[PDB]
C-alpha cells in the first residue's frame, strides 16, 4: 500500500566467495530514506544499511548500499556461509511504512532429483476414522518442485498440505513432504493413490502409487 | 548495551483480548520510536505501526487499524501491543524494534530500525493441549534390492508446538527429515519425521522413533516395521 | 509557473564578507512560531547575483543565503548532511530527520518572507548579522 517495494530477484542461488548483488525498487521517489535489513534463520532481524548508503555499526565491510530515487542495490562482495540469509528492504520516506517482499540468499549446488515415496495410512490410524496418505520427496534441489495427488486417476485439490525442510548444511539438498488427508469413509470408496512429482531434475514426472488393501 | 526484552510466547483462542510488552534498557526510551512488525510462518516482514513515547503519538498500517493498540508508557521504558479479539490468522511472530529518527549529538543515529526485539510468538486456536498420535510410516515391501528404503512416523493432531522426534533413541541421525509442523483448519498441529536407511538393513535392524510432547507430558515410542 | 510559486519561507542571510556561511551543530535554525521542535532542521542554499558596475565592468554583488526545512526547496531530495557546494546543514538537537512535508516552501502570492531571526547567542561568521 501507498510506497510499495518490489525485491528482485526473489531467491538468489550462489556460493560462498561470490558477490551477491540484491535489488530494491520503490514505486515512486523514496529520496535516501531506504534501510536494507538481515534475517538469518531462526533469529530476528538486524540493521544492515540505513538511509540507502550508511553501513551500520557492527556489520562487516563487505555489504553496501547505493541508490536514491526509486533505485537501490545492496552489494556483498563476498559471499560468507554466514550470509545465507534473507534480506529485506523498507523505506521510511512516508506513511505507513512499508516493507519489500524479501530476496532469499541459498546456497547453489548442482541439479539433484527427488527420490520419492509413498506410505499409505497405517492400520492403527484406520481404526480413528480419519486415513493420511504422506508422500515424500527426499534431497532434491532446487527447491521448485510440484505435487499432484490422484486418486483413481482423478486429480485432488483442497485436501493435501505440504511442509518443507530449510536447506541441508551437509549437501545443500531440500526435502518435502505433501500429506492427502481423508475420511476414512472416502479412502475406502477407492483403489489407487498416487503422488505425481515435478522437478527439473525429472526429465518426465515421477510418480508413486499403491493399491488400496496391497 | 541497548536492548529490547519482550514478553514470552501466548497461546490463546479466538475472540479473547491480549497485550504483549516490549521493555527497553541501555538508551532514553522516549528519545526513540517504537515499531512493531509482525511475521506470518514463513512468510516476510510487515508493518503494523508506531509510537513515540514522548507524547503517545501513534500511527497504524492500513491493514491493522482498529484490530491492535499500540502503547507505551515512557515512565517504565515499556511498549505494548494489544488485541481486542485474536484471530485465527493473527497467528504469528511479533516484533518490537526501536525506531530511530530523531538527530541526537552524542552518537551517530542509525535511521530506521537499528535495534530488534527477540520476538514474542502468539497461537490462536480453538484447540486446548494434547498429545499426539503417533502412527508409523513403514517401508515399502517394494523397497529396490540392495539400495536405499525409507520409513518414518506420522505425529498427527497435537497442540501446542513443540514435540521432539529423535530415531532408536539418538543413535540414528543421519539421513532423518523431521519436517515443520503444519497447523491444520482444525487448530492442531501435524507433522512427520522420516528417515532413509539400507533397504538390506530393514530385516535386521530395528527402527522406533521416540516422540516427546512436553506440554502434554506425553511420550511415546512406535516401533516402525515393513 | 512552478519557479515563481515558490521561495524560501525567510529572508536571506546576506553574506558581507569573504567567510561562507556556517553554524555550530544544534545552532542556525531559523525561529518560527508556526513550527514545531520537531520541525527544526533544514539547509541553507546560497544565491549570488551579477550586475554591471560603475566602471562597466560586471560585479558580484554579496552572496545571500536562503533556509530551506529539510526535504523541500531546491534541494528537497537531500538527505541531512549531504555535502554539496553552495548547502550548510542546521538542526536544533532532536528534530525529526524527516522530510517537512507539511510545511513547504513559501507561495509569495499567499504570503511574505518572514524576517529572519536567530535566537540569542547564535554564533555567526564575521559579515553574518541578525
Amino acid at each position: 500500500a501507498e510506497i510499495v517495494l518490489t525485491q528482485s530477484p526473489a531467491t538468489l542461488s550462489l556460493s560462498p566467495g561470490e558477490r551477491a548483488t540484491l535489488s530494491c525498487r520503490a514505486s515512486q521517489s523514496v529520496s535516501s530514506y531506504l534501510a536494507w535489513y538481515q534475517q538469518k534463520p531462526g533469529q530476528a532481524p538486524r540493521l544492515l544499511i540505513y538511509d540507502a548508503s550508511n553501513r551500520a555499526s557492527g556489520i562487516p565491510a563487505r555489504f553496501s548500499g547505493s541508490g536514491s530515487g526509486t533505485d537501490f542495490t545492496l552489494t556483498i562482495s563476498s559471499l560468507e556461509p554466514e550470509d545465507f540469509a534473507v534480506y529485506y528492504c523498507q523505506q521510511r520516506r512516508n506513511w505507513p511504512l512499508t516493507f519489500g517482499g524479501g530476496t532469499k540468499v541459498e546456497t547453489k549446488r548442482t541439479v539433484a532429483a527427488p527420490s520419492v515415496f509413498i506410505f499409505p495410512p497405517s492400520d492403527e490410524q484406520l481404526k480413528s476414522g480419519t486415513a493420511s496418505v504422506v508422500c515424500l520427496l527426499n534431497n532434491f534441489y532446487p527447491r521448485e518442485a510440484k505435487v499432484q495427488w490422484k486418486v483413481d486417476n482423478a486429480l485432488q485439490s483442497g485436501n493435501s498440505q505440504e511442509s518443507v525442510t530449510e536447506q541441508d548444511s551437509k549437501d545443500s539438498t531440500y526435502s518435502l513432504s505433501s500429506t492427502l488427508t481423508l475420511s476414512k469413509a472416502d479412502y475406502e470408496k477407492h483403489k489407487v493413490y498416487a503422488c505425481e512429482v515435478t522437478h527439473q531434475g525429472l526429465s518426465s514426472p515421477v510418480t508413486k502409487s499403491f493399491n488400496r488393501g496391497e | 548495551e541497548v536492548q529490547l526484552v519482550q514478553s514470552g510466547a501466548e497461546v490463546k483462542k479466538p475472540g479473547e483480548s491480549l497485550r504483549i510488552s516490549c521493555k527497553g534498557s541501555g538508551y532514553s526510551f522516549s528519545s526513540y520510536w517504537i515499531s512493531w512488525v509482525r511475521q506470518m510462518p514463513g512468510k516476510g516482514l510487515e508493518w503494523m505501526g508506531r509510537i513515540d513515547p514522548s507524547d503517545s503519538n501513534t500511527n497504524y498500517s492500513p491493514s491493522f487499524q482498529g484490530h491492535v493498540t499500540i502503547s507505551a508508557d515512557k515512565s517504565i521504558s515499556t511498549a505494548y501491543l494489544q488485541w481486542s479479539s485474536l484471530k485465527a490468522s493473527d497467528t504469528a511472530m511479533y516484533y518490537c524494534a526501536r525506531l530511530s529518527v530523531r538527530v541526537w549529538f552524542g552518537e551517530l543515529p542509525h535511521y530506521g530500525m537499528d535495534v530488534w526485539g527477540q520476538g514474542t510468538t502468539v497461537t490462536v486456536s480453538s484447540a486446548s493441549t494434547k498429545g499426539p498420535s503417533v502412527f508409523p510410516l513403514a517401508p515399502s515391501s517394494k523397497s529396490t534390492s540392495g539400495g536405499t528404503a525409507a520409513l518414518g512416523c506420522l505425529v498427527k493432531d497435537y497442540f501446542p508446538e513443540p514435540v521432539t522426534v529423535s530415531w532408536n533413541s539418538g543413535a540414528l541421525t543421519s539421513g532423518v527429515h523431521t519436517f515443520p509442523a503444519v497447523l491444520q483448519s482444525s487448530g492442531l498441529y501435524s507433522l512427520s519425521s522420516v528417515v532413509t536407511v539400507p533397504s538390506s538393513s530393514l530385516g535386521t535392524q530395528t527402527y522406533i522413533c521416540n516422540v516427546n510432547h512436553k506440554p502434554s507430558n506425553t511420550k511415546v515410542d512406535k516401533k516402525v516395521e515393513p | 509557473a512552478n519557479m515563481n510559486n515558490t521561495a524560501s519561507w525567510f529572508t536571506a542571510l546576506t553574506q558581507h564578507g569573504k567567510e561562507d556561511l556556517k553554524f555550530p551543530r544544534g545552532q542556525g535554525v531559523p525561529i518560527n512560531t508556526n513550527s514545531s521542535p520537531d520541525d527544526q532542521i533544514g539547509y541553507y542554499r546560497r544565491a549570488t547575483r551579477r550586475i554591471r558596475g560603475g566602471d562597466g565592468k560586471m560585479k558580484d554583488l554579496s552572496p545571500r543565503w536562503y533556509f530551506y526545512y529539510l526535504g523541500t526547496g531546491p534541494e528537497a531530495g537531500l538527505p541531512y548532511g549531504a555535502n554539496k557546494d553552495g548547502i550548510i546543514w542546521v538542526a536544533t538537537e532532536g528534530a525529526l530527520n524527516t522530510p517537512k512535508d507539511h510545511i513547504g516552501t513559501r507561495n509569495p502570492a499567499n504570503n511574505a518572507a518572514i524576517v529572519l531571526q536567530l535566537p540569542q547567542g547564535t554564533t555567526l561568521p564575521k559579515g553574518f548579522y541578525a
